[PDB]
């Protein structure tokens, strides 16, 4: 299970949720791996994914995306999020 | 004011 | 306090119940020996100020150089020898804060009465040591004043021109447009005054090259040229001051007045742009009837007709247009239009009004064109042709632009020393001599016309002052008796004189043989009716001077006919404004608007009785908003018969009298000849 | 609701997450089937459109006389031979409603795109079947974009120049603001957008003929130039639109900058008046070393030293001004102006920062005269002389003043189609054909300079969509490389072109053998750098596409100096705002401002994506307001190197962003060359 | 937002 951040260091929402990807990697990080991808420098995944918007959070099981989040999410949202997928 | 013309002033 | 203005303002402290007008002469006394006398370059000998002067670039050489310097001091103690002394404080105060010449850093006065005065004849005279000194005698015994332009700026470097207006066809073309604010630049650079007629302009909605609803009609114009008046505010000493004349059949004449109400937005208000509305005796017709009017767009009718729209006589034209289905046009109230024509001079008195029929009942120059608009005083009444600008690299039509060649006479000092004749032959002398010297180069219908029609306005002022002092009321028959002959003796010898000069250069002006002066219709009333006074008191007041008869007009129309006129025009009779304090005058042929003037002057209050006022002419001398404006009418149309071009003709209104009696005023104004209505001053 | 807008406005209702632009192709159908075809004026055959569209004033006969029927049929089977589908609804929409020509109604169309692009084809080659066949292919592929003047109005009777831009040069002279205000007036008229430079414009509070504190400096000029552009502002189909361009250290800079402050009072405040500011290299260096700066009185500058303060070498000249007692001046803090330059550009996007010294480093004309200021745009970096406008009836000094025509390149066109020589070739050729049958009689300035300079300017666009539709980000280094080796070989074949009409013609440009060109000066940084791309990404790009080397760069070199240059100018970028939707392309080698512009028209709004967005490349697509300045400051540096006259560069800024950032922005321009920045927009 | 030029701005 892998949640991944496609974020940009231009964009505001991406900056607030920073923070909160650290605390989430600190409580789940032996369940969950967080990968985080810059859209301004990797445009072909951001493309392949069909991102339009950032923040833009997919959670990914097994090479799959299962559930898709756009926006910020604090914590508890983010962690009801990925615990369905564990 | 405003007193607007009639016909008697135009003969003198 | 300054002493001199101490003095003065004991002018309204009353004791015994009376003005003490007798301090006034304290005033100009203590005035001179305090300030004049210690702040005036005195030089050992005129040859020394002549030369600090036309050293330091204060006087043209050029005019000087056609006297020997004997000739110059001659003339300069003939201006002293008459020991001329200012009667009020003010005049001095005038003359030397205005007119006299100051040094560059403005510390020091150059140019005393006597001085500036003898620097004018000597300009005048042009190498004539004789004629100068008989201009000395006119201009120091005060009978004659040239006009604010050409009394500052003769024989001056640092200058302007001497002519007072510039009226302006503006033809219906973006080219032609943009020359008519050069021009207008170029002429408000110099000074004086500049009057545009827009009524050739399309309208606003008209097609610009078969393209529909493309003008903005002349308001975009009137922009252009309030801002080009601004732009050229000749230092802002005095603000650049335009005028604006449209006929009041032009489509856009609604929007024409809407840019001077005050609730006008700042989108189509112009400040520094005086407006005039052209009045043609049908449009007074369809308002008499109350029949609805129609105001035509321009465009339409040249089209049409191939001629524009002023340019056509609307009496005659008016049902043509209004049965041309390819003629545009709205239904308009001419009653409502001159309510609000009314409304508008009660607000801000504008616009000026010209009763175009009346000027071309009687305009001698029918041929040459009829008079389509009047100057920023309202007064010039003259033929004009429009000039063709064309496209760069082609040639340009070049038309007839009116200028103002102005000087007044005082009437109070004319007839005291019985020299009508002479001081109307000389102002015609001086003015003709203003009209040759002035070549200005960036106006080319201004000097084309200035060329060829050789006009000049020859004015007169301080009519009510000779009135009053006399003991004749302003409105009183005898006073319309007493103008009427001063006049027309005034109109015999400028006619008279305009013949000699005709006679003596061998031309006339241009299209002379056209006018009314050829044809002998010009004179049809003066060999038919004598204007000898009908009252014993007013004929006394004429003794010793030969009042012109019919006999003598008949000759006269004998002499022009076989010598010709030179001038197209002679007489129009200015505002005469700032001027009239130096001459110790009343201003132009108006009532006096107040019989103690109260002016600011700094942190000091100045007080200036009209000349002559004391006890016993105290009621003589009627405020102008008292008199009944209908016999101000009846005497400047009696005037008016006289004077071949207009009278600035201002209304002095009561806060009272409503807009209807303005209107009656106007009406009354149409119906009696008046060609001009200057100003409606309310009180 | 419109169906084609409906169908264009389910771009943005998102299905599965993803934007709905194939909804865009369904909407162009829609509005084709249902409005275009519906509303399309239909003739039997060729010749009795053409009959009809000659004989009711839209066609000039003249241009299509030259072509037998047979060819001019031809042209257009080759026109309709592409069968040109419009990509986008709005592309469609605004060629439909901008430069399709309808009916006098205005209610049908009587002009398709390939109707619009033969005509426009057959005025370029002007008698040549072949060569109107291949500008036919040239612009139906869509490689080649006329500017908007040109393709809306070449080949029409109605209508104005073909000339997008003017640039006049006013001369300290009432004379010359007079026919400056005229000219203006005229080109605004024409359609074309007027750019003024005022430099020349003595300052305020300077002495008018020995009367000192007279002027009202520069301000006053630009009262009168705003005014004649609301006058003369086409009718209302769109807004006079006017530049004035003044040097910083005139002493008006500040009364200048003041015109465009919100809190200025409508005496001192312009409208209409675009303006701009020339920076030369010298107050960036007082700036840097927080010296107190001085700005100076050109009219003391002109007394002097014979020249006026923008024709002498700031660098060189200012230290001397500053020691020279004799030229006035008044201190001014460099740092403390440009604060000010930065709020202004944030508060209203004015003025045009124009860097001076970076355009004449680089200026190949600098022996005719240096580039004192940019057009409305600030794009078109010339040389203009001066015209010494004089009296009436006195023969003025023509100068030059800058013609511009304008022509731009579909980057994505010209490069999908392997065509950058033959594209740029053809548009050399069809802006010199613009250039020759361009003649304007009201202003023998911009005449004289497009007779003499022939004068083109071929800008490029959709520069970010070619780059997105690659993968290329517009910041990344690859960006810049393609920049870089693209307009390198569009200024090698725009000289080459050049150099071709030269020898054909056997002329050059007046005065060319003083230039660069001439010298060799020009091509030194190109036979010494190879522009070749430098990452094999780009490299793939230019596949098939014979790249200039450093050889072939000599022997252009050789070519020009043996044979000369026709143009003395050919590339300058312009911002190409309203002519990018039709041609589906991104406005000028900008970055785009939005991804999907919002856009209403009526009470619909119609959404336009950018040409190309989708799914995979909409990180490609960065907006220009999340772009980092810097970035966009190296990119157009880049394309710069390569352009001889300016570039439209618009800065887009985000509010969070401070004066300081503005500031730093400007200086990195300065740093890295850029020789103009167009706007600052905020989001 | 008005910020002052504090130099080291115009050097890059
Ligand atoms: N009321 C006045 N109006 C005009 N100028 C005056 C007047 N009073 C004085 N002056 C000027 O001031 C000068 C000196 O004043 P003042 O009256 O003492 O002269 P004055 O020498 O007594 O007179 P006069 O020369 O007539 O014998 C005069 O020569 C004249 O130039
Ligand atoms: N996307 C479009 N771009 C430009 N013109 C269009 C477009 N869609 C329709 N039209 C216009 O409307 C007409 C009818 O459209 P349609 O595509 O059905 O025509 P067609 O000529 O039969 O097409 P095809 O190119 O498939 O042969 C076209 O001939 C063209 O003039
Ligand atoms: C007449 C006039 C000029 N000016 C300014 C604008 C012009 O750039 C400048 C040049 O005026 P000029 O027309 O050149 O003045 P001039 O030729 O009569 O005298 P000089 O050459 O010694 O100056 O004066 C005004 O600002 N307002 C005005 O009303
Ligand atoms: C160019 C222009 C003209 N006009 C008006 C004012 C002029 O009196 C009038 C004439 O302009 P013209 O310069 O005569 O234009 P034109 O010759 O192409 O038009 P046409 O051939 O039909 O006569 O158009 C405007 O109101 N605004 C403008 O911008
Ligand atoms: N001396 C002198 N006379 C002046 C001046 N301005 C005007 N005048 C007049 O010019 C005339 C010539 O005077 P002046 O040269 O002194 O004659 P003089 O008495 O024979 O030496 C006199 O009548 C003066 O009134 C001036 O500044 N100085
Ligand atoms: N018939 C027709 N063709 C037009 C019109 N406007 C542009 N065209 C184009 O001009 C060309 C003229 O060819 P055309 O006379 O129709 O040849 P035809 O098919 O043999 O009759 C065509 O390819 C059309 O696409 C029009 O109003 N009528
Ligand atoms: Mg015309
Ligand atoms: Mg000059």
């Amino acid at each position: 299970v892998v949640l991944a951040d496609f974020w940009a260091p231009w964009c505001g929402p991406c900056k607030m949720i920073a923070p909160v990807l650290e605390e989430l990697d600190q409580e789940m990080g032996d369940k969950l791996k967080i990968v985080k991808i810059d859209v301004d420098e990797n445009q072909e995944t951001a493309g392949k994914y069909g991102v339009m918007s950032i923040p833009t959070l997919l959670v990914l099981k097994d090479g799959e995306v299962v559930e898709t989040s756009v926006g910020f999410k604090p914590k508890e949202a983010l962690q009801e999020l990925v615990n369905k997928h564990l | 004011t405003v007193e607007p013309l009639k016909d008697d002033d135009f003969y003198f | 306090v300054p002493k001199w203005i101490q003095l003065n303002n004991e002018i309204m402290i009353q004791k015994d119940g009376k003005f003490q007008f007798d301090k006034d002469k304290e005033a100009v006394h203590s005035y001179f020996v305090d300030y004049i006398n210690q702040n005036t370059v005195f030089f050992h000998n005129l040859k020394e100020k002549l030369d600090y002067l036309v050293e330091n670039q204060y006087y043209e050489e050029e005019f000087l150089s056609l006297y020997s310097f004997e000739d110059i001091k001659e003339v300069f103690k003939t201006a002293y020898a008459k020991k001329f002394r200012f009667p009020s404080f003010m005049s001095a105060f005038k003359f030397y804060n205005d007119y006299a010449l100051k040094t560059n850093d403005k510390k020091k006065i150059l140019e005393r009465y006597e001085d500036r005065i003898s620097i004018v004849a000597l300009f005048f005279a042009n190498g004539d040591t004789e004629k100068a000194k008989e201009y000395v005698n006119l201009m120091i015994n005060q009978e004659y004043q040239p006009s604010t332009p050409t009394f500052l700026n003769a024989g001056r470097k640092r200058r302007g021109e001497l002519v007072s207006c510039f009226l302006l066809e503006v033809n219906d073309s973006l080219n032609d447009i943009s020359r008519a604010i050069d021009i207008s630049m170029q002429l408000s650079k110099l000074g004086g005054g500049v009057s545009l007629n827009l009524s050739k302009l399309r309208a606003k909605g008209e097609a610009i090259k078969d393209v529909e609803n493309a003008t903005k009609g002349v308001v975009g114009v009137m922009k252009l040229l309030d801002n080009a008046f601004r732009y050229a505010d000749q230092m802002g000493q005095r603000q650049g001051s335009g005028a604006a004349y449209l006929n009041i059949f032009h489509r856009d004449i609604n929007d024409f007045l809407d840019t001077k109400k005050i609730s006008a937005d700042e989108d189509v208000r112009v400040k520094t742009l005086s407006i005039g509305v052209v009045i043609p005796d049908k449009f007074v017709e369809l308002a008499r009837e109350d029949k609805a009017a129609y105001v035509f767009y321009p465009h339409t009718i040249y089209k049409e007709y191939g001629q524009h729209m002023d340019e056509m006589d609307m009496n005659e034209m008016y049902d043509k247009f209004v049965d041309n289905p390819r003629v545009k046009k709205e239904k308009i109230n001419p009653r409502k239009l001159l309510e609000k024509l009314a409304m508008l001079r009660s607000e801000s008195g504008y616009p000026y009004i010209m009763f175009q029929d009346n000027v071309n009942k009687v305009h001698a120059n029918n041929h040459i064109s009829k008079v389509k608009f009047s100057n920023l005083c309202s007064e010039v009444l003259q033929a004009s042709q429009v000039s063709s600008y064309t496209d760069y690299d082609e040639e340009d039509e070049i038309g007839l632009d009116i200028s103002c060649n102005l000087g007044s006479l005082n009437i109070l000092n004319v007839m005291e020393h019985k020299s009508i004749e002479k001081t109307v032959k000389l102002a015609t002398d001086s003015l003709t001599h203003v009209s040759e010297t002035t070549d200005i180069r960036n106006a080319p219908a201004v000097r084309r016309a200035n060329k060829a029609m050789k006009s000049i306005g020859l004015g007169a002022m301080n009519l009510h002052g000779y009135l009053a002092q006399n003991g004749i009321a302003y409105e009183s028959p005898e006073a319309r008796d007493f103008a009427n002959t001063f006049f027309m003796m005034v109109n015999f010898y400028s006619i008279q004189r305009s013949a000699e000069i005709a006679k003596e250069k061998g031309e006339t002006f241009d299209q002379y043989e056209g006018s009314t002066y050829a044809t002998g219709e010009y004179f049809d009333k003066y060999v038919s009716t004598d204007f000898s006074p009908k009252y014993e008191k007013i004929a006394n007041l004429f003794e010793g001077m030969h009042i012109p008869t019919t006999e003598d007009w008949k000759k006269l129309k004998a002499f022009v006919a076989e010598h010709g006129m030179y001038h197209s025009y002679r007489l129009c009779i200015a505002p005469t404004g700032s001027i009239s304090y130096v001459q110790s005058s009343t201003a132009s042929v108006m009532p006096i608007m107040e019989r103690i003037e109260e002016r600011t002057y700094g942190n000091s209050k100045t007080y200036y009785p009209m000349p002559g006022l004391a006890s016993n002419n105290w009621f003589f001398y009627k405020e102008a908003y008292d008199m009944d404006m209908f016999k101000v009418v009846d005497m400047i149309a009696t005037i008016q018969q006289h004077i071949d071009q207009g009278i600035s003709f201002t209304l002095f209104l009561k806060d009272t009298m409503t807009t209807r009696d303005l209107n009656r005023i106007d009406l009354y104004a149409h119906h009696r000849g008046i060609k001009t209505i200057y100003y409606a001053r309310t009180k």
